[PDB]
RNA sequence: GAAACUGCGAAUGGCUCAUUAAAUCAGUUAUAGUUUGUUUGAUGGUAUCUACUACUCGGAUAACCGUAGUAAUUCUAGAGCUAAUACGUGCAACAAACCCCGACUUCUGGAAGGGAUGCAUUUAUUAGAUAUGCGAUGAUUCAUGAUAACUCGACGGAUCGCACGGCCGCCGGCGACGCAUCAUUCAAAUUUCUGCCCUAUCAACUUUCGAUGGUAGGAUAGUGGCCUACCAUGGUGGUGACGGGUGACGGAGAAUUAGGGUUCGAUUCCGGAGAGGGAGCCUGAGAAACGGCUA
């Protein structure tokens, strides 16, 4: 179903051709799909626990841990494959004039297939290890808006 | 050119100079390792076989084995190898130097030769006498091999055989003998015994600690089980 | 030499970066091993950062391959390279890289199967009883059985020959085996 | 730089050492050891600057090379050996035993201790985990590793360690109602009892401490060292008992002492 | 005790500000994304198995000595010795337990014998729970255990100083140096968020030949278009991208002080960079080193 690449995609460490069955086994044991909770009060989406997609960069089913800064922003662009641009809007203080100016930051973030995002909705991104040239954040939550 | 003739059997060396091209024709086109009969090189060198060892050129550059040319080339050399001593230079430091090839040629200024086969007539400066070895064996095994000693013979007493006595410039009487190396003494056996004992004590301590921890865990588990039953 | 720094790259905006320092030894790269299948085994020793050791395989002949379903690992001979996902040219050159699909000799696994299940793909009473007990749960994938006939087993290289100097792997099974067989049947 | 720095400029030395600005261009760079460079007191400072046994660097080296100074019951000949919090410094020739403790102003003070009190020290546990072969062990914040620790002991607890036998003889769980001393920050050297602990996921934990006089202050978890069970410390505290006095009352006391 | 071999150091310090405008750098983060000579605390059990030194293995070389070459250099070739904590080997004090095969057998069994078995590497299988045992985190198929194997493993002491003792030759103290693992300390590398002067007489820029992202690999100490193959068309921009200037290293700070501000910061502290300009590299724990080498 998800074998759209030239190589076979599978969750590492999840043995599939076992003589036994994963009846009472925990996730990732007995061939059952592996998933985990990232902590920090975030809830694992129901689409990642029962999904079939393979994504090594997924916070809940991949090999990437969330640590560092958790940031919020708006979905600026969703044209890349499993990556979005998150626009963060803030005010910069101009000390001499005691006033503020509008400023923004574009933050590339990996989005797992368990999330449905659209240009304009609020997202929460957690920091992870470098994933590409510019991506250091993982989408953790989406508010459809 | 000039020649440096060395006799390893007698430990004697002599410098020889030839200016006749006919005699030198034998050595030309030869290599550093090849052997040359001494019949051409003079008349007293009859029956003598010479083995080339190397030499320098008219600018002093040495010959390097393996460079199959008669000219001079530039090579990147490692420290300690022939043609690059590299005294006082850093570890891993290489230098590009000029060396001459292993092929003998008229450009050479001197040749190094070793007598491999002795001829009929001895040479007055080389084979008449032999220079004794100054230092005898220092390793215990070497001393045992030299005197054909067995495993029970005391190698200590045979060291005095080749100890050299001399008179100092003051007129003092002095003697010197080498310190034997790799000689089994009670101290070495004690050190080995101490090593084995330390191993034993480490093993015993580990076993005791593991047993004590297991006992503590068993006692705690018994207490917890007693608590659970109520 | 080969460098892993980002100085030579462009900014995410597309602008050019001006140099402000020379290359550093701590961001270096080295040439690929390009390991191949050959009876003349050749593994090179590399001294790497911190004084540690890496093993560069230039030519490998045998590998350590495991049968997942049976939980058996045996040292067998790598016959050839059949499929490579990254680059098709790497199959023509018989390059040994991680995740490459190779055919390995089935003789060790055939011998283990015969010794364990008493089946070909004197004996004491106790051994016969043991084999009979093992025979109840003897279930074999038909595809693996057909493979055993030709003496070769499809396998995937799970090690990195250019880093550890070994072409180890596992035998394909189930859905992965079907996927790679379908990709090879073309 | 291309590697480790071996020098320490005097202005860059930690302020609690109290080194003269014009004393020189360099300060003793602490060596590698159980304590961090910024949170230590090298033996050279103790012997020369504090105890004044040695008048110079050379005299410090001469004293130490005679094997006359012991740290935690072990002879140390390294002048820049990092001696830190709770360490015991003993000089048998002078019959002197000292414990390194922070004064109310946050500076290491050589607290004279009795012979009995010099046979043990307190340590703070960093973590407990399984070593090779499944052997459990814990490590303290002074570089020590102890195998087969009590299963009840856990991170941030305090263990009483007997220097003679190098064994844990008692431990204190980190909990509310325990007297602690602050080992870092602006409140370093103060002593009080924990009131409550604030825990934030993925962030440092805040500890609230009440002084014996009712003064309240807060600090991070890593800056809190438990000194005993309840309100009685297991070791003798320096002069002042970790009570920070305001500058006004300090001046009043000084003026009263003057007359 | 000179000399010499061996070991270690020379990657610190000192100097300068050329390059460099989200770059260095400041504050604030992360490594669950890595390396780390050394110090401090703990931890080291299977090698010969039929050769068969372990009461102790082998071959060299310096200094030295004596034949020298060259105008010449810590430029250099032969010859005769002799050491090791140099080099290369090798018994490695002796076990139990676990797992596999297993003759034989009073046979749902147990059994001789054999294989495997230290630590390390590599790949697989498996355990690692917690609405009558089982560790840690906010979070990890994490720490760690077990099995099958694998590697032509620089590992698992052929070293040195003091003393001088107890049993009946066997045991025995205090140290030095050295090998491996973990933790720690001394650090680095990369990294999160926010922040920089003038200029539009710079409005589009980046994408053949990486630009933005994905998949699989290679390389790296390790993450990452860092590089390769294939795929998609992405990425930045009047909230000023891109381009240009700077007599621009950044900061801690300096001058002047109603307040707000203005101007300066090459220079002793912190961070970065460089060694006439580039590039490449050996040694090493650590250098793209320059009082190191190569072009
Ligand atoms: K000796
Ligand atoms: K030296
Ligand atoms: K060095
Ligand atoms: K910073
Ligand atoms: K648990
Ligand atoms: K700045
Ligand atoms: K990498
Ligand atoms: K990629
Ligand atoms: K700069
Ligand atoms: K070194
Ligand atoms: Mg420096
Ligand atoms: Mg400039
Ligand atoms: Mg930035
Ligand atoms: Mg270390
Ligand atoms: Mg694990
Ligand atoms: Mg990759
Ligand atoms: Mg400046
Ligand atoms: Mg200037
Ligand atoms: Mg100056
Ligand atoms: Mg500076
Ligand atoms: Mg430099
Ligand atoms: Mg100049
Ligand atoms: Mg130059
Ligand atoms: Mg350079
Ligand atoms: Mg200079
Ligand atoms: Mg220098």
């Amino acid at each position: 179903a998800e074998q759209t690449e030239k190589a076979f995609l599978k969750q590492p460490g999840v043995f599939l051709s076992s003589k036994k069955t994963g009846k009472g086994k925990r996730p990732g044991k007995g061939g059952n799909r592996y998933f985990k909770s990232i902590g920090l009060g975030f809830k694992t989406p129901r689409e990642a626990t029962e999904g079939t997609y393979i994504d090594k960069k997924c916070p809940f089913t991949g090999n990437v841990s969330i640590r560092g800064r958790i940031l919020a922003g708006t979905c600026h662009s969703a044209k890349m494959n499993r990556t979005i641009i998150v626009r963060r809007n803030y005010l910069h203080y101009v000390k001499k004039y005691q006033r503020y100016e509008k400023r923004h930051s574009n933050i590339p973030a990996h989005i797992s297939p368990c999330f449905r995002v659209k240009e304009g909705d609020h997202v929460i991104i957690g920091q992870c290890r470098p994933l590409s040239k510019t991506v250091r954040f993982n989408v953790l939550k989406v508010i459809p808006a | 050119m000039k020649f440096n003739i060395a006799n390893p059997t007698t430990g004697c060396q002599k410098k020889l100079e030839i200016d006749d091209d006919q005699k030198l024709r034998a050595f030309f086109d030869k290599r550093i390792s090849q052997e040359v009969s001494g019949d051409a090189l003079g008349d007293e060198f009859k029956g003598y076989v010479f083995k080339i060892m190397g030499g320098c050129d008219k600018q002093g550059f040495p010959m390097k084995q393996g460079v199959l040319t008669p000219g001079r080339v530039r090579l990147l050399l490692y420290r300690g190898t022939p043609c690059f001593r590299g005294y006082g230079r850093r570890n891993g430091e290489r230098r590009r130097k000029s060396v001459r090839g292993c092929i003998v040629s008229p450009d050479l200024s001197v040749l190094n030769l070793v007598i491999v086969k002795k001829g009929e007539n001895d040479l007055p400066g080389l084979t008449d006498t032999e220079k004794p070895r100054m230092r005898g064996p220092k390793r215990a095994s070497k001393i045992r091999k030299l005197f054909n000693l067995s495993k029970e013979d005391d190698v200590r007493k045979y060291v005095n055989t080749y100890r050299r006595n001399f008179t100092t410039k003051n007129g003092k009487k002095a003697s010197k003998a080498p310190k034997i190396q790799r000689l089994v003494t009670p101290l070495t056996l004690q050190r080995k015994r101490a090593r084995i004992a330390d191993k034993k004590k480490r093993i015993a301590k580990a076993k005791s600690e593991a047993a004590e921890y297991q006992k503590l865990l068993a006692s705690r588990l018994k207490e917890q089980r007693e608590k659970r039953s109520e | 030499g080969i460098s892993r720094d980002s100085m030579h790259k462009r900014r995410a905006t597309g602008g050019k970066k001006k140099a402000w320092r020379k290359k550093r030894k701590y961001e270096l790269g080295r040439q690929p091993a390009n390991t191949k299948i050959s009876a003349n085994k050749t593994v090179r020793r590399i001294r790497v950062r911190g004084g540690n050791v890496k093993w560069r395989a230039l030519r490998l002949d045998t590998g350590n391959y495991s049968w997942g379903s049976e939980a058996v690992t045996r040292k067998t001979r790598i016959l050839d390279v059949v499929y490579n996902a990254s680059n098709n040219e790497l199959v023509r050159t018989q390059t040994l890289v991680k995740s490459a699909i190779v055919q390995v000799d089935a003789a060790p696994f055939k011998q283990w199967y015969l010794q364990h299940y008493g089946v070909d793909i004197k004996k004491s009473n106790h051994v016969l009883r043991k084999i009979e007990t093992r025979q109840k749960d003897r279930k074999l994938d038909p595809h693996i059985e057909e493979q055993f006939g030709g003496g070769r087993l499809l396998a995937c290289i799970s090690s990195r020959p250019g880093q550890c100097g070994r072409a180890d792997g596992y035998i394909l099974e189930g859905k992965e085996l079907e996927f790679y067989m379908k990709k090879l049947q073309k | 730089a291309r590697g480790l720095k071996k020098h320490l400029k005097r202005l860059n030395a930690p302020k609690h050492w109290m080194l003269d600005k014009l004393g020189g261009a360099f300060a003793p760079k602490p060596s590698s050891g159980p304590h961090k460079s910024r949170e230590c007191l090298p033996l050279i400072i103790i012997l020369r600057n504090r105890l004044k046994y040695a008048l110079t660097y050379r005299e410090v080296i001469s004293i130490l090379m005679q094997r006359q100074v012991m740290v935690d019951s072990k002879v140390r000949t390294d002048k820049t050996y990092p001696a830190g919090f709770m360490d015991v410094v003993s000089i048998p020739k002078t019959n002197e035993n000292f414990r390194l403790l922070y004064d109310t102003k946050g500076r290491f003070r050589l607290h004279s201790v009795r012979d009995e009190e010099a046979k043990f020290k307190l340590c703070k546990v960093r973590s407990v985990q399984f070593g090779q072969k499944g052997i459990p062990y814990l490590n303290t914040y002074d570089g020590r590793t102890i195998r087969y620790p009590d299963p009840l002991i856990k991170a941030n607890d305090t263990i009483k360690l007997d220097l003679e036998s190098n064994k844990i003889v008692d431990f204190i769980k980190f909990d509310v109602g325990n007297v602690v001393m602050v080992t870092g920050g602006r409140n370093r050297g103060r002593v009080g009892v924990i009131k409550n602990r604030e825990k934030h996921k993925g962030s440092f934990e805040t500890v609230h401490i009440q002084d014996a006089l009712g003064h309240e202050f807060a600090t991070r978890l890593g800056n809190v060292f438990t000194l005993g069970k309840g309100t009685k410390p297991w070791v003798s505290l320096p002069k002042g008992k970790g009570i920070k006095l305001s500058i006004i009352e300090e001046a009043r006391k000084r003026l009263a002492a003057q007359s």
